């Protein structure tokens, strides 16, 4: 199976800098953009960047020009970002995840870096870098209307999402995304491209939508299914999440 | 895939 190792957890000072690794395997490595993501404690999920390990080419959400740096070394088959000059808001999990053909469906298990006066002197300096963007104009807005939502077991549920345009594609595809955070779990994909099933994924869960509006429908709920639900589109850079709800059973 | 963008 394709399997993404990500480096161990950081615990380091304000100030300092880190270097953290993705590990790629089962797959070809110069084939296969590798994207990023930040899950922070109160700040959802969010979307740092993202390289081909081919061509080194990259592309950065511009809230982390000057934060991050990713880069790519084929000889080991490893990806690395590095977060320079941290911050209290850098303090999260830090993920790596192959884009197939726009679904970000494998994921590394997470790179914590917490950043604390108690910490240790980090990584060291490096390549600070740069490399985006998107066209310089207005990021997408994904819009999730609940931050919770509280179910029956067995009983269904709807989860709601909107973009602030269109995500239909001239190639008649809706590049609308949802993703399942269970504790202590990588985000797990879902639906992909509006409607359609990821691999392994319940037939409970249904993708659908307007193309400004979607419900993620989750029919007779289980406790597998607890965790945070979140919307993300693919459509153009930089990629954008919704802000997460929380689905819990009320048992 | 392209070498120059993972947009569609």
């Amino acid at each position: 199976e394709v399997q993404l190792q990500q480096s161990g957890a950081e615990l380091v000072r304000p100030g300092t800098s880190v270097k953290m690794s993705c590990k790629a395997a089962g797959y070809t490595f110069t084939k296969y953009w590798i994207g990023w993501v930040k899950q922070r404690p109160g700040h959802g999920l969010e979307w740092i960047g993202d390289i081909h390990p081919g061509s080194f080419y990259s592309n950065y959400n511009e809230k982390f020009k000057g934060k991050a740096t990713l880069t790519a070394d084929t000889s080991s088959s490893t990806a690395y970002m590095q977060l320079s000059s941290l911050t209290s808001e850098d303090s999260a999990i830090y993920y790596c995840a192959r884009d197939y053909y726009t679904n970000y469906g494998d994921w590394g298990q997470g790179t914590s870096v917490t950043v604390s006066s108690a910490g240790g002197g980090g990584s060291g300096g490096g390549g600070s870098g740069g490399g985006g963007s998107g066209g310089g104009g207005s990021d997408i807005v994904m819009t999730q209307a609940a931050p919770s939502v509280s179910v029956t077991p067995g009983e269904s549920v709807s989860i709601s999402c909107r973009s602030s345009k269109s995500l239909l594609h001239r190639n008649g595809n809706t590049y609308l995304f949802w993703f399942l955070q269970r504790p202590g779990q990588s985000p797990q994909l879902l639906i992909y491209r509006m409607s359609n099933l990821a691999s392994g994924v319940p037939d409970r869960f249904s993708g659908s939508g307007s193309g400004t509006a979607f419900t993620l429908r989750i029919s007779r709920v289980e406790a597998e299914d607890v965790g945070v639900y979140y919307c993300m589109q693919h459509l153009e850079y930089p990629y954008t999440f919704g802000s997460g709800t929380k689905l819990e059973l009320k048992v | 895939i392209a070498y120059y963008t993972s947009e569609p």
